[PDB]
């Protein structure tokens, strides 16, 4: 369990955004696209979420930059379908 | 003084100053003031302190 | 005058009119007698109204 | 990109007057009939209160008639009667309208205060009223004959008038003569007309009232409401199931009371369309229409002119105004309270062996409460074929089911919360512990935030579902991450009583005990020393221990030494974390001391530290204390053995004043003055007798003769160390209690001879009875005046929110310490710690500068300050913030729960509120009222007035009710001249020169003036010393801060002196009117900017003015606000707190903050 979120208050300093980039993080592995960054306890994706604030290996650029990452990643499988789409003219 | 402020004269004057007291609006009546007047603290039925 | 609760503006504004006489009464129904009959005859002078029946 | 017609996610809201076609608009049908049901079978007779055709339904997706009863055919409207058959809740949607026969005022804007028919025609009320009856006759557009337009006459006058004039002149009657006036009403020609009248003639209640109705006017005219729509012609019909005739059990039927007042209104309605078909005479249609008006005027607000009653019941019916506002004041469901689900409650008890970041929570309620988590659980496994037989496992409580339930738990935090929710601890987050039993269990440090008892206090439990809500409830309302109270930065995790007096018991000194003089190596020995029984937990002895120092950069320094300490001491060294001194545990630990310790240990280590530090407090603690074998006796409240001679002496002299009084020596009332007197020194006497007695009495050897230290007596340990008990009520025990006062007022001169240890006889206990009941109505009633008092100002302030990073502005308030009267009644590093300074500080000698420009004081800064001899500093504050709606982090402190500086977002207006609201219990002019009479900016009873202008002054005229003061400035002009009454004695110095501000008589003076005449930060200076007078003196600690910000909600508006864009004599927003000056003192108008004048106004009154609409319908009186908002067309956008929270979306503050910034930069703009 997390006792104090204090550490993580370190890693971003307004303490509301490390509520909601805790909170988007901890969705990314609750509704499973993704998988932990460090070893689960069994700590619930909640805790887990403030761990990898904590090893400041999260946070929203971080999320941000993957996450626009992943867009180009879905734009490179769908190159040829959407291109077949040409039929609009 | 109290007097002084009085605005009624005789005893069906007050009647219906106070007729119209308790039930403002409505056109007064001698025998409506009497009855009222009378059906306050002098009737046995409406009134008692036993 | 007006007290409100229309209940009054009413009892007061109807007791203006007085109480008819029992020959006041007959005068009306006579000139209700006068004003029907008349519409009635005005309307069997009317060809249109009898070619219509 | 075409940017919509459907749904989407809405902003703001619009209120406004209603068009006939547009009531058309929500209509879809038209009710003719007043019948409900067929007393048959129940189905809604077409076209009536209830309907399937007009409205819906009665069954989800099936026709009336029964011809379509598929889900398939949806969008069908049946041929046999018409009704699309769609889910029964759009019955609940769909409303309805009534076409009324002759005109109908809506009393909304016939009565309310301002009538607004009254003073948009420009017209009286009773007027008004005497044409709706149809008493009077009133003028339409009169022409040019021989009549004004607003003019009204008689029966006789109306005849002689058309007599005379047969047409260019017109009269009507009754609300269609209203009507007629709102509607040949011709605004804009008004406003030209009244420009030019403002414009011409110069008297002051002239051009008042002038500018005042134009303003209105043109108001009006803006909103885009048309003043005919004031008068209905067309009803509109609230939903039939918003309004429900549903069954109930023995076959009888309930249903709501605007089904009578719609009924009522639709009969006289049909009844008044019948008599015009018969042609019916004047008399009769007039009552007639009457009657309508009342029927009408009933259904929407009822109460303004009959009180009709409900069939069969007098109690009177309640109308759709009634329907909106609520009850209880002013409540509106999104504030009185709303049900919850997920949630429960319980009696709670101590659990002592819980970690301060969890509680206990019994099974079965926790089983119930995550319920559906652990259905979904259950079935993820696979140990639950689907939903239902997960259910059925649940239900049957197979053992399978506990162990996914401590899997569900686990990480999931809970929400813990008691009945008297004052300061945002009143709400605490804890990780639950399943405990077999029924009980809740809280963890005892927490039961000061809660001012929770263990004797029957119930407790509340809410689950945090969404993610979000579990990320909050751990980031933030979780206990460990709230060690200090948001009040001042002093620990609430403050050990309670038990542990305190185990820490007391364990260090402390008896004079001679075992293993007195020897010396140990290290603490564990000493331990060691001490349970084998061969030594004496307290002991004077020198023992060798390692404290730590972090003293070096970022590093902890280690020393060694023998300390002279007793074995308790010694012991208890073992839990001090890390870089604290040993001279923290070397003291004899009272409550105030064992609370600095955590403190101390807070702004050194850090928080876990602490947090750990505090666990182990309160474990050895409730051991130590356990150990210590603590109890009472009626042998432990010692009577001092000359308490029986004070009393006859003191009643030796009340036979000397009474003898006295026979002889005539003395009168009566001074006599009375001298016996209450010597009776009050007596109790004095015997109090500080049993006090020195039960306190070092104690008279022990060691090794000599004799010796005596402070006692071991048990009540008196409790009671210096602050566990329980106090000299106050020990001295109730041991030595007699006080004089006692009748409910006059009138204190008794026979007081209480004897004590609680003693018997009291029949009169004493009597006597001492009135005094028990007065404290607890009086204390009862002070909850609810702190209630009271905290609803006003959470009012005044909520959305005010930090928002802005920094406002930059070397603006502040001087802070020095209070030094009243002798020495320091609070010192200069509490008033200045945590806040930030608005420029660098020097010392004796300058170009040193210990403290740059803007920088946090923390207790390094601080002590850094009191290192040097500074007297002064200068402190930016949140009443000073240039900031424009909303306060700068760099303007408001560090203070929260937390050390570091406030966060971006979080809401500060609250959370002052609920700190100047929560000790308002501990409160006894002075009082409690006077905090409310500080805030409220009354006026006093008999007040100062202060010197309008500087320079010297001379007494004017003679005595007519005042007798005139001529004030004579140096270089200026000499028009003032105040009149001040004569019969009040005087001060000003008839031949002295007096400063503005100065006393030109005694008592207190109306913060109006303060804020005048002496200046903004003389008047919030002014406030707040005198407030935090009222609370100091009782033993409150409230940080500046929260005053301040009620202080700068307060002054929020200001009426302007200058001209160039807007009124003159307008109150106006400071922020408003400051970003419009700042704005027109470059580009625009060159420089055209306006002066205004700071106002103060009370916390009730600045309360009323909110931006937004549906806010001032919470706690204002709602039948007027939505009116007088409703003429103007006023468009709420929301942007505060209290109306989002109505409106049911995330917060614009807090977490949300992240969102309506998003949001708010999107709106007015690309
Ligand atoms: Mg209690
Ligand atoms: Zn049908
Ligand atoms: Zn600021």
């Amino acid at each position: 369990a997390r006792v104090t979120v204090q550490d993580a208050v370190e890693k971003i300093g307004n303490r509301f955004d490390l509520v909601l980039v805790a909170a988007r993080r901890a969705r990314q592995m609750q509704v499973g696209g993704k998988d932990p960054l460090v070893p689960e306890e069994n700590d619930k994706t909640t805790v887990i979420a403030l761990r990898e604030i904590e090893e400041g290996l999260i946070n929203n650029q971080i999320l941000d930059v993957r996450e626009r990452q992943e867009q180009q990643e879905q734009e490179a499988a769908e190159l040829q379908a959407v291109t077949a789409i040409a039929e609009g003219r | 003084e109290t007097l002084r402020v009085d605005p009624t004269n005789d005893r069906l004057s007050a009647l219906v100053e106070i007729y119209r007291m308790m039930r403002p609006g409505e056109p007064p009546t001698r025998e409506a003031a009497e009855s009222l007047f009378e059906n306050l603290f002098f009737s046995e039925d409406r009134y008692d302190l036993s | 005058g007006r007290t409100t609760d229309p209940v009054r503006m009413y009892m007061r504004e109807m007791g203006t009119v007085e109480l008819l006489t029992r020959e006041g009464e007959i005068d009306i129904a006579k000139r209700i007698e006068d004003g029907i009959n008349q519409v009635q005859c005005s309307v069997a002078e009317y060809p249109e109204a009898i070619t219509y029946l | 990109l075409k940017a919509q017609t459907k749904t989407e996610e809405f902003d703001a809201i619009k209120i406004a007057l209603a068009s006939p076609d547009m009531i058309r608009s929500w209509s879809f049908g038209e009710v003719k009939k007043p019948e409900t049901i067929n007393y048959r079978t129940f189905k809604p007779e077409r076209d009536g209160l209830f309907c399937a055709r007009i409205f819906g339904p009665v069954k989800d997706y099936e026709c009336l008639c029964g011809k379509y009863k598929r889900l398939k055919h949806r969008g069908v409207i049946c041929e046999k009667c018409g009704v699309e058959v769609t889910q029964t809740k759009v019955r609940r949607e769909r409303m309805g309208h009534i076409e009324l026969a002759s005109p109908t005022a809506h009393i909304w804007f016939l009565k309310s205060l301002p009538s607004r028919i009254g003073l948009l025609l420009d017209m009286p009320l009773r007027d008004i009223e005497r044409v709706l009856y149809f008493e009077s006759y009133v003028v339409i557009e009169g022409g040019m004959t021989n009549l004004e337009r607003q003019q009204i006459l008689t029966e006789e006058q109306y005849l002689d008038a058309l007599e005379e004039f047969g047409d260019e002149f017109d009269a009507k009657m009754g609300a269609e003569a209203i009507q007629a006036l709102l509607k040949s009403m011709d605004l804009e020609q008004e406003c030209e007309q009244l420009r030019e009248e403002l414009n011409e003639t110069n008297s002051e209640t002239k051009r008042k009232k002038l500018t005042k109705r134009i303003k209105l006017l043109e108001a009006f005219v803006q909103s885009g409401n048309k003043p005919e729509w004031m008068i209905l012609t067309v009803l509109p019909v609230l939903p039939p199931d918003l309004r429900p005739l549903v069954p109930l059990d023995g076959g009888r039927f309930a249903t709501s009371d605007l089904n009578d007042l719609y009924r009522r209104v639709i009969n006289r309605n049909n009844r008044l369309k019948r008599l015009l078909d018969l042609a019916a005479p004047d008399i009769i249609v007039r009552n007639e229409k009457r009657m309508l008006q009342e029927a009408v005027d009933a259904l929407l607000d009822n109460g303004r002119r009959g009180r009709a009653i409900t069939g069969s019941n007098k109690r009177p019916l309640k109308s759709l105004a009634d329907m909106i506002k609520g009850k209880q004041g002013r409540f509106r469901q999104n504030l009185l309270g709303k049900r919850v689900d997920y949630s429960g409650r319980s009696v709670i008890t101590v659990g002592p062996y819980l970690r301060l970041h969890q509680c206990g929570l019994p099974k079965k309620m926790a089983l119930e409460l995550f319920k559906p988590f652990i259905y979904g659980k259950l079935e993820l496994r696979g140990l639950a074929t689907t939903i239902k037989a997960a259910k059925k496992m649940v239900e049957r409580e197979e053992a399978v089911v506990w162990d996914i339930l401590d899997e569900v738990i686990r990480e999931h935090p809970v929400l813990l919360n008691r009945a008297p929710t004052l300061h945002r601890l009143g709400i605490q987050a804890f990780e639950p512990v399943l405990i077999e039993g029924k009980a809740i269990q809280l963890h005892p440090l927490v039961c000061a935030a809660y001012n929770a008892d263990f004797d029957g206090d119930q407790m509340a439990v809410h689950v945090p579902l969404t993610l979000e809500a579990q990320l909050e409830a751990r980031a933030l309302m979780m206990s460990t991450n709230n060690i200090l109270s948001p009040a001042n930065g002093e620990p609430i995790i403050v050990p309670s009583q038990d542990v305190v007096l185990g820490l007391y018991y364990m260090t402390r000194d008896c004079v001679n005990a075992k293993g007195e003089g020897m010396v140990l190596t290290g603490p564990k020995e000493a331990e060691r020393l001490y349970r084998s029984g061969l030594a004496s937990l307290h002991a004077r002895v020198k023992v060798r221990i390692t404290e730590y120092e972090k003293d070096a950069n970022g590093e902890l320094v280690a020393k060694t030494s023998l300390k002279d300490t007793t074995v308790g001491r010694a012991i208890l060294w073992m839990i001090v974390p890390k870089g604290l001194p040993y001279s923290i545990v070397n003291q004899a630990l009272g409550k105030k001391a064992i609370s600095k310790m955590l403190n101390t240990c807070y702004r050194i280590l850090g928080l876990k530290p602490t947090v750990i530090f505090a666990d182990q407090i309160m474990y050895t603690g409730f051991a130590y204390a356990a150990r210590s074998g603590a109890s009472v006796g009626i042998d432990d409240m010692v009577i001092p053995e000359k308490k029986h001679e004070i009393i006859s002496e003191a009643e030796a002299e009340v036979a000397e004043i009474q003898e006295q009084f026979q002889s005539g020596l003395v009168t009566a009332g001074e006599r009375y003055n001298k016996v209450i007197d010597i009776w009050a020194a007596a109790n004095d006497r015997v109090s500080k007798a049993m006090m020195d007695n039960l306190q070092t009495e104690t008279v022990i050897n060691r090794d000599g003769q004799e010796e005596k230290q402070v006692s071991f007596n048990s009540i008196y340990m409790m009671a210096d160390s602050g566990a329980r008990g106090s000299a106050a009520q020990i001295r109730q025990l041991a030595g007699m209690r006080g004089l006692m006062a009748k409910p006059d007022g009138s204190i008794i001169e026979t007081p209480i001879t004897a004590n609680f240890r003693e018997g009291l006889n029949v009169l004493q206990y009597f006597i001492s009875t009135h005094g028990a009941r007065k404290g607890l109505a009086d204390t009862a009633l002070k909850t609810a005046n702190s209630g009271y008092l905290t609803r006003r100002l959470v009012d005044v302030a909520q959305d005010l929110v930090v928002t802005e990073d920094d406002c930059g502005t070397h603006e502040g308030i001087m802070m020095t310490p209070v030094i009243e009267g002798g020495d320091v009644k609070e010192p200069l590093r509490d008033r200045v710690l945590g806040r930030v300074t608005a420029e660098d500080v020097l010392k004796p000698g300058t170009a040193d500068i210990l403290v740059p420009r803007n920088t946090l004081l923390h207790e390094q800064w601080c002590d850094l300050l009191e290192e040097n001899s500074v007297d002064a500093v200068k402190v930016r504050s949140v009443v000073s913030c240039d900031t424009d709606f909303g306060v700068c982090a760099h303007c408001y402190g560090r203070d929260l729960a937390r050390g570091h500086i406030i966060n971006k977002g979080e809401a500060i207006g609250v959370i002052a509120a609920q700190s100047i609201g929560e000790p308002g219990t501990q409160l006894t002019t002075g009082g409690l009222p006077r905090v409310a009479d500080l805030f409220e900016a009354r006026r006093p009873k008999e007040p100062a007035i202060l010197a309008e202008i500087s320079g010297i002054v001379s007494f004017g005229k003679e005595t007519k009710g005042k007798r005139r003061l001529v004030i004579t400035p140096v270089d200026g002009s000499d028009p003032y001249e105040e009149m001040i009454p004569k019969w009040r004695q005087l001060n000003v110095f008839e031949g002295e020169r007096v400063e503005r501000g100065d006393v030109i008589s005694d008592g207190p003076e109306a913060p109006h003036d303060i804020l005048r005449l002496r200046g903004v930060h003389a008047v919030t200076r002014y406030i707040v010393n005198e407030v935090q007078d009222v609370y100091r003196l009782q033993g409150v600690k409230i940080n500046d801060k929260h005053i301040e910000v009620i202080v700068r909600q307060m002054l929020r508006k200001a009426t302007i002196v200058n001209a160039g864009s807007s009124d003159f004599l307008e109150g106006e927003q400071v922020e408003y009117s400051r970003v419009k000056i700042a704005n027109r003192e470059l580009e625009a108008n060159g420089k055209v900017g306006a002066t205004y004048s700071r106002d103060l106004l009370g916390i009730t009154k600045a309360s009323l003015a909110t931006e937004s609409f549906i806010s001032a319908a919470s706690f204002q009186e709602t039948t007027r606000v939505l009116t007088e908002a409703a003429v103007a067309g006023k468009r709420d956008e929301l942007r505060g707190l209290k109306e989002n929270v109505i409106v049911g979306r995330l917060i614009p503050a807090g977490t949300g903050y992240a969102y309506h910034q998003d949001r708010m930069r999107r709106r007015a703009a690309g």
